[PDB]
């Protein structure tokens, strides 16, 4: 028999409404630093080249 | 028998014990003459209590058992400290709340571990301020609570569930980082009224040892919750980029793969509809009330909550994984309530001994025929980066026989918040899918209104008239004969001839031209290509050119018209096979197929998605792209009678000839063939220049690309009759393209672009003369002599531009002096 | 002073009382900070009390500041005195590239030393392999082991002896061990007074050790705990960046090694990222095979192509965060040019460094890289594995902010985190297939926008400006084109558009194109919304050029359901239950049901699992037909709908969403009850006005009236006169046939004896059967909602009349 | 210092450096379950 005279379940001394935990949030682009960076020739530009 | 006169005497015990004990001793006591240390029992209490601290040490060494060497702790402590009882109150951290619950209780002197232990089912679950020992949790410091009647923190439940009396209460918590590992404590103190400040001493520095053991177990914990996350999200992470799938394929792999990890022995993960309007004729029924209004619960998106899949993770016993679409509300996961609660709320819902909670209906006992109960529940909700529950994922009964703490709590967040943000690849995913079949239904419509149809064909080949039959039922020899009754001679039209003229043929004959030029290359009988489809094709090419000044049908006939004079009166077919001639006359028709009458910087400025898929030659890329596509089609395809290694070397042949009709890469690699003209020189006769350059391979591809580029601008070659009338269709294009650069770009067009300066077209045809075409057709007049009527012509076509933009000159000098000056 | 004899005849008593009474106290002082009380200055053998002191003594360090080094110096302090030792040291086993090392943390501890001169720093360290020497030897066979004399040992090294300029004789060490891997060796060097080390002295040592067993399991657990924390950390806060959004491999890259930036614990690290050309154009390789370049020459990758950083991302940590990105960076890069990365790059290595500027196969910088002083001392490179075993990348890992050298910890975090950018490469490229993807179908779209939009020389053939005016028809004026409209466009009544039994077959496709310019202009929808003249008269044309030319489906179908959506509105009179841009959008929607239909049914759309089937789901070919006509209405040429405001233009495009859709059978027999339910309502009413007046406001019932209504004009073909319906009806049945021959020959399968081109003279009794199916519940309830379209209940009797007559015949001639 | 070396870590034996081989060992539908994870007679007759 158990030492504390207790069987079939994990007994809790709160009598009350269950509560659950709220979900973290906590975010576990551009502000990042170097953000920016990444991502006779007349005649032929006359003629559309 | 005299204790009470020791105890009104404590100066004669302190010096009765401080005298010198005779060598002789009671029982063993370990004797390396250690009667007399400065009291009669003090070296023998110090020998004894460092042999145990020395035992306990050893324990500790090998073997980590922390439940084995804190219950001896706790049962030399209750000798020393005279205690009643001790207890050890184990840390938790469920749902964000810290708890003590028992796992060593009612310890004594005189007990054994069996006796004291505390299994998972059997654990007074204190929370954080419902005790002393919550109060101790929270402080942070040991609490020595003389009577506990009038403490304020006492709570009576664990002595009336254990029929005891608590008098006096000594707790400590173990200590670790600034995380509370473990609560000890002494009650009842056997002797005194109260545990004296020497207890406390004692107490604090007799529980170090006590410290290290549970150290060295919350950190054996935390390091192997640590690796088995570590090793979840790596094993997660590569399931999710291995490829593109849909929300239950990859969150299958990534739960299925990741099963070793959990140690759980059953879990389940639902899937919920993204649904969120409902379409006009689902929406009828509700307003019209012929079905009524969803009246259940709603996630915090406003969506219906309906888990349409359901796969079960059973892996207790035998490993049966199963997939339930559209689970019904019986299913054993989603009997309980706690998913529909999780995707209401979006909480993290931690249940400790399911079968004895409230709120969720868990089932009474026994689910399957193994007899598995649930009893301690873990539920997550996934949620993507758009803060949207995708679906609900439920852990159950933790192999360990333990309930869910913290640290499984942030395992399983950390692969649930992984999975939700891996959302964004199924997003991904699904959008490739939506914009492929957007694309294919894009190029059927282009292939239908390309490809001649069943009528068109007929024009070319009359079959329903002359035989009654589909072009598709008439067998090889009645469609060449129909072709050879209905196609133009070689001399019907000069094809043959440098100086052909379109001007006065109709479209539908320059089609049957281009059969008639594919004819004489004698392609169609050695490489057995369907004479139907060949005529399909040809006008499929001359459809898909479209109605614009100049870059239209003709234009792309006159290129392959005089790129098959050139190999056939130019002789330019002694470096060529047949194959290779014949590859190279269709990329001459396919020369500016679907040209939309804009030059490739117009797609550039005007940020075309053309401009944006090719970057560099994005027209010839677009046409050399449209070219293939239309010959993939089947009913198109000249190249289906092909070996494989003809059929790749004629696509790649093709690649070189249509992206080289750009006039910027020409000017890049003229040099190139400057120099291979050069080689020519080198050699004695024509023969042998022939036997040399025809097995080169890198030699005739520059060749090929020069050819390319001579046949684009070929229309200056032309007689002077033709090239005059050429030349102002060329214009208009040019500026009409100045003219939708000036409304759409605002930007001032060149002066060969401007509308307005149309006066200046013979200067800047002669400037063009000049600079491009005069290469590349004096070296070619170079390479081969036939080719020299090609550059006579183009001569006497920049004398008369030249003739007409000096007298524009001299008109223009003579208003500037006559008034003006 | 009697009971003084008392204890002393039973001193059991005694002790129990000392135990009740004074045993705290004796414990409290041991365990209090105090000192061992043992004689350091001679060599006497331990006494039990002096044995139970250096217990104590050892327990009291056993505090929750656990600093391990200082605790097992004070060990290693003790075990000198009781081992009869001259010094001992510590090697802490660390596993560099997969060969284990054993470097010194603790040396030359004797009696009377402290922790400043025997505690060792990383760059005093006397690194040892696994092979040599009597340290390799007890790492590798993992026990005790006693050298009597190193002159007769085959692992003593000379190496420390000649570099401390000691002499060892007798060596006795052993392994500290968590688990079955090696933490620590701690070996002793001399024995002061006798030969060697005795068994006692090595029963000793495993006593003795036992503590310091417990605290270097600490430290070591502490450690790994930490590192595993900290990859963990990395992986998700990456995950986190790498799902952030669909970018390219530079910006993925930067976000998830700059938000992981403080987890690394290195001062400097950088990442260059390889070229990913394999294959050069032709254009480029012609230079080389014609000789007028030279070819590559060296670093080359496993996968074969070239070595070529083309963008270096360094990441500086040690003092002001220095992020910065080099596009094309110079072989004269701090990173690049030591050549480790191009090392990495051409074998695919995980390298780690010790002693950098030690190193003679890569230069290394033995100068100050940096203002304060900064030196390369530890580096770690690895590559970026990419899925394909294809070389994207080198990150480059440099001196650690701790000063000790990498270990495989370390290695194994640093590989988690490549790993995982390697893996996180589908994004990267999935972000290009999207692009261009994207761009091929707009190409494709403006494609097939062109061929089917009615060119400025088509639209000359209605719109006769040219001729007239002189003008192209988007330089003449509005009431210029409304005058050629007026003197072109049909007349209503002489061709009889709004009557339902139009007849489309002595009518050019032109023609039809005419008369519906005219339904438009008879709706009064032209000038209250002020539509382009232009622009309706062109997408006039691009409706009739956008229908195939198949047998039933071509636009001819599309023409005749606009017209009888256009009497239905008029003729029928239900007008008065829809606004004019309700109207307008109806009409549209009609004319535009059937644009582009492939002449095959949802069903076998399905089947052969064209593309269509895969976009849309449950309508398919509807909801192309609605996309498509949306899709025409997009162009600003085309665009009817330009004018309206944007609530009337979301209005417009919800009504025609809602028409075309509903085309669909499969919607229309579902959604039927909901008619019949309305026109009882209606029957209750009592006068036309009130139910008039009801039907205006309510939004519902319109939209299930006009649904029903686009079903009732879709069928419009039965409702017509027989000398019409005669020939539509061959006309269906010979497309149904084609479908039916697609089916059986591509899918295989027999076709249904609707689409069975076998059995064609069956087609009265399939008629007979379509008239009493779907047909007639729709025209009859239209007719008990309406009394003027009881014509159309008229035609299709009449029709249902004459088919089953046919099909009576067809049956009597099957007798026999 | 204790080790009487100054500059850095020093070990007995020098030569070429060994590096790491690359990790590749522990790193479809060979999972189970992942085959099922992706008046109305007339109704057929014509067409629907
Ligand atoms: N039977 C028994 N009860 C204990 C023991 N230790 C603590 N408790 C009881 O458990 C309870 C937990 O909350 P409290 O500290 O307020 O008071 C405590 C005591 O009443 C023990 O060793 N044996
Ligand atoms: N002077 C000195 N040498 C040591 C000490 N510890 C180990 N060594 C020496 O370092 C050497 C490493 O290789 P070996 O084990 O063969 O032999 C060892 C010893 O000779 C120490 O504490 N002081
Ligand atoms: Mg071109
Ligand atoms: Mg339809
Ligand atoms: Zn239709």
């Amino acid at each position: 028999r158990s030492a504390t005279r207790v069987m079939g379940g994990p007994v809790t001394p709160r009598k009350g409404p269950p509560k659950f935990k709220q979900r973290q949030t906590r975010q576990f682009g551009d502000d990042i630093p170097g953000m920016e960076g990444l991502g006779e020739l007349h005649e032929l530009a006359q003629y559309g080249i | 028998q005299v204790h009470r006169f020791l105890d009104q005497n404590p100066g004669f015990a302190d010096q009765y014990f401080g005298r010198k004990l005779s060598p002789e001793d009671v029982a063993n006591a370990c004797e390396d003459g250690c009667p007399e240390g400065c009291t009669s029992f003090r070296e023998l209490c110090q020998v004894e209590e460092s042999a145990a601290l020395f035992e306990l040490v050893q324990d500790m060494q090998e073997n980590v058992n922390m439940e084995r060497v804190v219950f001896k702790i706790l049962r030399r402590l209750c000798s020393i400290l005279h205690a009643d009882r001790c207890s050890l109150f184990m840390y938790r951290q469920r749902n964000g709340v810290a708890e003590l619950a028992t796992r060593l209780f009612s310890v004594q002197p005189d007990s054994v571990l069996e006796d004291c232990l505390v299994p998972p089912d059997s654990e007074i679950v204190f929370p954080l301020d419902i005790g002393v020992v919550g109060h101790v949790a929270q402080t942070k410091k040991m609490v020595n609570v003389q009577d506990v009647m009038e403490c304020p923190h006492f709570s009576s439940f664990a002595d009336e569930l254990t029929d005891y009396v608590t008098r006096n209460i000594l707790a400590t918590p173990i200590m670790n980082g600034k995380d509370v590992v473990a609560v000890i404590m002494a009650v009842n103190k056997l002797d005194g009224p109260c545990f004296t400040s020497e207890d406390e001493d004692v107490f604090l520095k007799y529980l170090n040892f006590g410290t290290l053991n549970l150290k060295i177990y919350h950190l054996s914990y935390l390091h192997n919750c640590e690796t088995r996350r570590g090793q979840v999200l790596l094993w997660s992470a590569n399931k999710v980029f291995e490829e593109l799938t849909d929300i239950e394929r990859q969150f299958h792999k990534a739960f299925y793969t990741v099963r070793a990890y959990l140690n759980c022995d059953r879990y389940s993960v639902g899937l919920l509809d993204m649904t969120k309007e409902k379409e006009f004729f689902d929406v009828w029924p509700v307003l019209m009330g012929e079905a009524q209004a969803y009246s259940g619960p709603r996630t915090p998106d406003g969506r219906e909550i309906l888990f349409y899949k359901v796969i079960d993770y059973i892996l207790h016993g035998k490993e049966d994984i199963k997939v339930i679409p559209s689970p019904p509300a019986d299913h054993w996961a989603l009997a309980s309530g706690l998913p529909t609660y999780v995707a209401e709320s979006g909480f993290i819902c931690n249940i400790m001994n399911a079968p004895a909670d409230e709120m969720f209906n868990f089932q009474e006992g026994p689910l399957d025929d193994s007899g598995w109960i649930v009893k301690n529940v873990l539920s997550m909700p996934i949620v993507n980066k758009k803060e949207e529950i995708v679906g609900v994922a439920t852990f159950y009964n933790r192999k360990d026989g333990k309930p869910f703490d913290e640290q499984d709590e942030v395992l399983m967040e950390s692969l649930t918040q992984f999975l939700g943000w891996s959302v964004l690849n199924t997003d991904t995913y699904d959008k490739m899918n939506k914009l492929e079949n957007r694309k294919d239904i894009a190029q059927d419509m282009v292939l239908y209104h390309v490809r001649c149809d069943r009528e068109e064909i007929q024009l070319i080949l009359p079959t329903r008239e002359r035989l009654g039959k589909e072009p598709a039922d008439c067998e090889e020899d009645e469609l060449g004969k129909i072709l050879k009754e209905v196609l133009p001679g070689p001399a019907k039209f000069d094809i043959y001839e440098f100086h052909f003229s379109d001007l006065e043929c109709t479209e539908l004959e320059l089609v049957k031209c281009g059969i008639q030029m594919y004819y004489e290359l004698g392609v169609v009988r050695k490489f057995q290509i369907p004479q139907e489809v060949l005529v399909r094709f040809l006008f499929s090419v001359s459809k898909g050119y479209r109605r614009i000044t100049y870059h239209n049908w003709r234009h792309g006939f006159n290129v392959a018209q005089t790129m098959f004079t050139l190999l056939m009166t130019g002789k330019l077919k002694s470096y060529y096979t047949d194959l290779e001639a014949f590859a190279m006359v269709t990329a001459g028709l396919c020369h500016d197929i679907d040209h939309r009458g804009t030059n490739n910087l117009y797609q550039m400025k005007s940020q075309n998605p053309l401009a944006k898929l090719h970057g560099s030659s994005i027209l010839e890329r677009h046409h050399l792209e449209f070219g293939k596509f239309l010959l993939s089609e089947e009913t198109l395809n000249i190249y289906q009678n092909l070996n494989r290694r003809q059929h790749e070397h004629v696509i790649h042949l093709m690649d070189i000839a249509i992206i080289a009709t750009d006039l910027a890469l020409y000017f890049k690699k003229r040099t190139m063939f400057q120099k291979i003209v050069d080689e020519s020189k080198n050699y004695e006769d024509r023969k042998s220049w022939v036997e040399y350059l025809s097995l080169e391979t890198t030699r005739k591809e520059i060749v090929m690309a020069m050819m390319m580029t001579a046949c684009d601008l070929s229309a200056i070659t032309k007689p002077w009759e033709v090239q005059s009338k050429v030349a102002l269709l060329v214009a208009a294009e040019f500026w009409e393209q100045g003219d939708l650069e000036r409304t759409v770009l605002d930007q001032q067009p060149i002066p060969m672009m401007d509308r307005n300066k149309a006066a200046e077209l013979p200067k800047l045809q002669v400037g063009f003369i000049d600079f491009v075409c005069t290469f590349v057709y004096k070296e070619f007049s170079r390479f081969h002599e036939e080719i020299l009527p090609m550059f006579d012509r183009l001569q006497n076509n920049r004398k008369e531009w030249k003739a007409l933009a000096d007298e524009y000159e001299a008109k223009v000098k003579a208003l500037e002096e006559d008034q003006k000056k | 002073e009697e009971v003084e004899k008392f204890l002393d005849s039973n001193v059991s008593f005694a002790k129990q009382y000392y135990n009740l009474r004074y045993r705290a106290k004796v414990i409290s002082d041991l365990l209090g900070p105090r000192e061992a009380a043992v004689d350091f200055s001679n060599y006497h053998a331990l006494n039990s009390v002096e044995e139970s002191e250096i217990i104590f003594d050892l327990l009291r360090d056993f505090q929750d500041n656990l600093q391990a080094e200082k605790c097992v110096f004070n060990v290693m302090k003790k075990l000198c005195f009781l081992l009869q030792a001259d010094r001992m040291s510590l090697f802490m086993y660390r596993a560099r590239n997969g060969i284990a090392e054993l470097a010194t943390r603790l040396f030359n501890v004797h009696k009377d030393a402290v922790l400043e001169e025997c505690l060792v720093a990383p760059d005093s360290e006397i690194v040892f392999p696994l092979d040599m020497g009597v340290v390799g030897h007890v790492a590798l066979s993992k026990k005790i082991v006693n050298v009597p004399n190193t002159e007769e040992d085959e692992h003593f090294c000379d190496f420390v002896d000649t570099l401390t300029e000691y002499q060892t004789k007798n060596i006795l060490a052993s392994p500290i061990m968590n688990g079955k891997d090696v933490v620590a060796i701690i070996m002793v060097v001399n024995k002061v007074d006798g030969p060697h080390f005795t068994e006692n002295d090595e029963e000793i040592l495993l006593k003795y050790l036992n503590f310091a067993n417990l605290i270097m399991k600490v430290f070591h657990l502490s450690y790994l705990h930490n590192c595993e924390t900290r990859r963990g950390q990395i992986l998700l806060w990456s995950g986190s960046k790498v799902f952030e959004e669909l970018t390219d491999i530079e910006r993925q890259f930067h976000k998830a090694l700059y938000t992981v930036r403080a987890f690394l614990n290195c001062d400097r690290y950088s990442v260059g990222l390889l070229d990913m050309t394999k294959q050069k154009e032709f254009f480029d390789v012609w230079p080389v095979l014609m000789g007028e370049a030279p070819p590559y020459a060296g670093p080359r990758t496993p996968d074969g192509r070239e070595i070529n950083f083309y963008k270096v991302i360094d990441y500086i940590l040690h003092g002001k965060e220095d992020i910065k990105v080099i596009p094309n960076p110079p072989p004269d890069h701090w990173a690049l040019v030591s050549g480790l990365p191009t090392y990495v790059a051409q074998n695919g290595l995980i390298c780690n460094i010790m002693n950098a500027p030690s190193e003679d196969f890569f230069a290394f910088q033995k100068e100050p890289l940096d203002e304060s002083g900064w030196m390369i001392k530890n580096v770690l490179s690895m590559p970026i594995v990419n899925k394909k075993e294809e070389i994207v990348g080198v990150a480059t890992f440099y001196n650690r902010k701790d000063g000790k050298p990498f270990d495989e910890m370390d290695e194994t975090l640093m590989e988690s985190l490549t790993q995982f950018l390697g893996w996180s490469v589908l994004n990267p490229d999935t972000y290009e297939l999207m692009n261009k993807l994207e761009n091929r179908k707009d190409i494709f779209q403006d494609m097939v926008k062109y061929h089917v939009k009615c060119d400025n020389e088509e639209i000359q053939t209605i719109l006769k400006t040219r001729e007239v005016y002189g003008k192209e028809p988007w330089e003449c004026e509005e009431e210029e084109l409304a005058e050629i409209l007026q003197g072109e466009l049909p007349d209503a009544d002489k061709y009889e558009i709004n009557k339902f039994h139009f007849s489309d077959l002595p009518l050019t496709e032109l023609e039809l194109v005419k008369c519906g310019i005219q339904m438009y202009y008879e709706l009064k929808v032209v000038d209250k919304f002020h539509i382009p003249q232009e622009a309706l008269v062109r997408f006039m044309y691009s409706l009739s050029k956008g229908y195939r030319r198949i047998t039933y489906h071509n636009w001819r179908h599309g023409f005749n359901v606009g017209q009888t959506m256009f009497s239905l509105l008029v003729t029928g009179k239900l007008k008065r239950y829809f606004t004019d841009l309700e109207a307008l959008a109806m009409v549209t929607a009609a004319f535009c049901h059937d644009i582009d239909h492939r002449g095959t049914n949802n069903l076998y759309q399905m089947k052969s699992q064209n593309p269509l089937a895969k976009l849309h789901g449950s309508s398919i070919l509807e909801r192309h037909h609605l996309e498509f006509g949306k899709t025409l209405l997009r162009d600003e040429s085309l665009n009817i709908f330009q004018n309206l405001n944007r609530r009337q233009h979301e209005h417009a495009i919800h009504m025609m969403d809602i028409a075309i859709i509903a085309t669909d059978l499969a919607l229309y027999f579902k959604k039927r009850t909901m008619f019949q339910k309305i026109v009882d309502q209606s029957k209750t009413y009592e006068t036309q006005q009130e139910w008039t007046q009801y039907m205006m406001l309510d939004q519902t019932r319109k939209e299930i009236v006009m649904a029903m209504m686009m079903t009732a004009c879709d069928l419009s073909a039965i409702t017509k006169p027989w000398e019409v319906q005669s020939k539509v009806a061959l006309l269906v049945a010979a497309e149904f046939w084609e479908q039916g021959d697609l089916e059986r020959t591509v899918l295989q399968q027999n076709p249904i004896p609707m689409m069975d081109r076998n059995k064609a003279d069956e087609l009265p009794k399939l008629q007979v059967g379509f008239i009493d199916f779907v047909c007639t519940f729709v025209y009859k309830e239209f007719s008990r909602f309406h009394e003027e379209i009881t014509p159309m209940l008229d035609g299709i009797t009449n029709n249902r009349k004459e088919w089953k007559a046919l099909a009576d015949e067809y049956e009597t001639k099957m007798k026999g």
